[PDB]
């Protein structure tokens, strides 16, 4: 969570920055106020960026998110797995959970549904 | 900006962007009955109400004889670096003119004001 | 207040000269980084009480590759939108010649509303936006990559490139946040470009359905 | 011509080439090199392959409809 | 249960003969698989060395500068010292390497914001390198002769042999740029002509298995078309 800026000679330096975290979500009145990065400030809820940011941004917090719970205890799964599956999840334009009423809307044949 | 460096600035967006209440910066209430605002029927506060009295406004119909009276809490008050003349301004500007707010000088220790 | 309603304003306005820009729109460079205290001296001090009025804010651009389609916005004075009131505006488009229009709602709108505005399909086509959304510029964010609209020769091209339909490509909405910034009706294909960790540079399509 | 796929074998054609082969070796049919006191039908079929003697044709079918007939001659052994 | 769920989602996805990762009914899922091409079996963790260091010590270490007579005396042959300082045209090609360098350079440092170097890639480089450095008894001892020019030249045409996307029109010329465009970049890094004079000092005859062996090693990284991804 640190600032990494690029200094003039050509080197990667670390700053240690105030951080603010809440718990309750509403970004879009958030990201409108003053002195309040409107770039790097994100939430942890994605049908929120749905509707707020667009869809290509659920994509990419999405597959952040999958990173790291994926990456919590150290461990690693290589990355074309999570994208395949961040990119099938949200290909038809909308949020279609991996779900019941999810794989049930859909051109599939009759003899899937059955 | 330098927010992000000093804590001050830090804290104080913080407060700014925390959700406040009345309820948290209140210390009691009390429903007195004041048939005449000179009647002050707690002993001490006559001499605001009465320095408001000599600058009198607002008696435009009746005097209600109901009155309501409110605590507040310094502690919770300067925290979040409110003062009740903000307060004082939106509990009227924003629920109408229905109501009509007197109060004291924060110099008196304990801060509470008049509806 | 004012100051945080002269403030609003002129980051509204901010936002809105960058929009038209990226539509394609010709707008002059300064008029991209109008500071505050140089809103602040043109168009007035405050708008409580003041000069801008809400009106006097209205912007006209015309197109780069060509003079004549040109784009209007309005700044409706009311909170909620009523019937007339657009059609107010629909009479200064039919008196100006001019088709492309926006109008940033206050508040909200009515549904009477919102049934005024789908009948003139062929015609004076206007956007309705929100004045809390314009407050950010969104595609500037990090999440966000860099989208660009597809002229109609260039998506024949992808289509007997990869031999493809027009219905075998990923789809998008034409009602999440950035398929209205940029305008977009269906049938239109835009182009999607993110970096990426394994090739270093990765270009998507979507199809606007 | 217009030929747009890979010119290797890939992994899945080398496994279904050995098994038809194998079988059809099985069942008396003539075999295309001088083996030497072999006798297990799918040890001559893999021979047969080192040495790119076996007469099959495979066809690709691309996801718009179309084919095109690679021989087992023309593709170059994975492993 | 999870497992079971998420399974029974995505079971028909595969790579079709064209390199297309396609759904069931034909529905493009992904242009490329994995955006790159390969399969994820024949992969492992390298290093860019070029996106770290500073505007100093970088021009410090690729730059190979001409003009020293003495040290270029020490790492070249007598044969190939004399060629180099009297040669107009192979001072400027040894000149634009440095100039394609620092832009790829400049292009890393917006694709890895933090500034971290741990990359995933295909066939190792630093061990290819030592295994040539013993398969021919290289003695990093004495002068080699390993003419820079030929470095410059052979890295461009190996870097031509590595199509993913094969076509020869626009769109389908610029989408082989984009895929294979990190693998280049540390391709051009690790093989410039002043690190391969100064720290490895392969010979004439050892360059040319190490080309050859790159690009046999990378033909077959490439994914497979049929597997049920």
């Amino acid at each position: 969570k640190k600032k990494i800026i690029i200094t003039e000679d050509g080197e990667f330096k670390a700053l240690q920055e105030w951080i603010l975290e809440t718990d309750g979500v509403s970004l879009m009145r958030v990201l409108s106020e003053k002195d309040v990065d409107p770039v790097r400030t994100t939430s942890n809820d994605i049908v929120e960026i749905f509707t707020v940011l667009g869809i290509e941004a659920v994509r990419k917090a999405l597959e952040r998110e999958l990173y790291h719970v994926i990456s919590f205890d150290g461990s690693y799964v290589n990355y074309r797995h999570l994208a395949l599956l961040c990119d099938t999840m949200t290909c038809r334009g909308h949020l279609m959970a991996i779900t019941r009423h999810g794989v049930n809307r859909q051109d599939t044949g009759p003899l899937m549904k059955c | 900006g330098q927010s992000a460096r000093d804590a001050e600035r830090a804290k104080d967006i913080l407060c700014r962007l925390e959700h406040t209440t009345l309820r948290k910066v209140t210390a009691n209430t009390a429903i007195y009955y004041d048939p005449n605002p000179q009647s002050t029927v707690v002993a001490e506060d006559q001499e605001w109400v009465n320095v408001y009295y000599e600058m009198p406004d607002f008696d435009v119909a009746r005097i209600s004889p109901w009155l309501l009276r409110v605590e507040l809490d310094r502690k919770h008050m300067t925290d979040r670096k409110l003062t009740m003349e903000q307060i004082a301004e939106k509990i009227n500007a924003g629920f109408g003119d229905d109501l009509n707010c007197i109060f004291n000088d924060d110099n008196a220790e304990k801060l509470v004001l008049r509806i | 207040d004012d100051e945080e309603e002269t403030y609003r304003l002129w980051k509204i306005r901010k936002t809105i000269m960058q929009l038209c820009h990226d539509r394609g729109y010709l707008v002059t460079q300064d008029e991209l980084d109008q500071t505050l205290e140089e809103f602040k001296a043109q168009f007035g001090d405050k708008p409580s009480e003041g000069r801008p009025r809400r009106t006097d804010l209205t912007v006209l651009v015309a197109h780069n590759d060509d003079p004549t389609d040109q784009m209007f916005v309005f700044f409706p004075e009311e909170p909620k939108v009523g019937i007339k009131t657009i059609k107010v505006y629909c009479q200064r488009m039919q008196e100006e010649n001019i088709t492309r229009a926006l109008i940033v709602v206050q508040q909200g709108m009515t549904p009477s509303a919102k049934q005024s505005l789908v009948d003139m399909a062929p015609k004076y086509i206007l956007e309705q936006f929100l004045q809390q959304e314009l407050l950010i510029n969104i595609t500037e964010h990090e999440l966000v990559p860099e989208h660009v609209v597809m002229t109609k020769e260039e998506v024949t091209e992808l289509l007997a490139r990869y031999k493809l339909r027009e219905n075998q490509l990923p789809r998008i909405q034409a009602g999440d946040p950035v398929a209205r910034y940029f305008g977009i009706k269906r049938g239109q294909v835009v182009k999607i470009i993110r970096p990426s960790e394994t090739a270093g540079r990765y270009i998507t399509y979507r199809l606007v359905q | 011509q217009k030929r747009i796929t890979t010119p290797y074998m890939t992994k899945y054609e080398r496994a279904r080439v050995l098994g038809t082969r194998a079988l059809q070796i099985a069942m008396c049919a003539p075999v295309m090199v001088e083996l030497e006191g072999e006798t297990d039908p799918l040890l001559i079929a893999m021979k047969e392959l080192k040495a790119r003697k076996i007469p099959i044709i495979i066809r690709r079918y691309l996801p718009d409809g179309s084919y095109e007939d690679w021989g087992v001659d023309e593709l170059i052994i994975s492993d | 249960y999870i497992q079971r769920r998420l399974i029974k989602s995505m079971e028909s996805v595969m790579v079709k003969y064209d390199a297309t990762v396609r759904n069931s009914i034909n529905q493009v899922v992904q242009l490329r698989y994995g955006e790159d091409g390969l399969a994820g079996e024949s992969v492992e963790f390298q290093n860019l060395a070029t996106l770290k260091p500073s505007n100093k010590a970088f021009e410090k270490k690729f730059r190979f500068d001409y003009t020293n007579e003495r040290a270029l005396r020490r790492t070249l042959q007598e044969d190939l010292v004399k060629d180099v300082l009297s040669n107009a045209h192979i001072q400027n090609e040894l000149e634009r390497e440095f100039e394609r360098m620092r832009e790829d350079r400049e292009v890393l440092r917006v694709i890895f914001p933090t500034g971290d170097s741990k990359v995933v890639l295909p066939c190792n480089l630093l061990r290819m390198i030592w295994n040539a450095q013993k398969i021919f008894h290289i003695n990093p001892r004495l002068p080699s002769d390993l003419h820079p020019i030929k470095v410059v030249e052979g890295v461009k045409e190996l870097s031509k042999k590595l199509v993913i996307v094969n076509g020869d029109d626009p769109l389908s010329r610029q989408a082989q740029e984009n895929a294979t465009l990190l693998f280049n970049i540390h391709l051009r890094s690790t093989l410039c002509s002043r690190r391969m004079a100064e720290e490895f000092r392969l010979s004439g005859e050892a360059f040319d298995w190490l080309l050859g062996e790159i690009e046999s090693k990378f033909n077959q990284a490439i994914a497979h078309p049929g597997e049920m991804v």
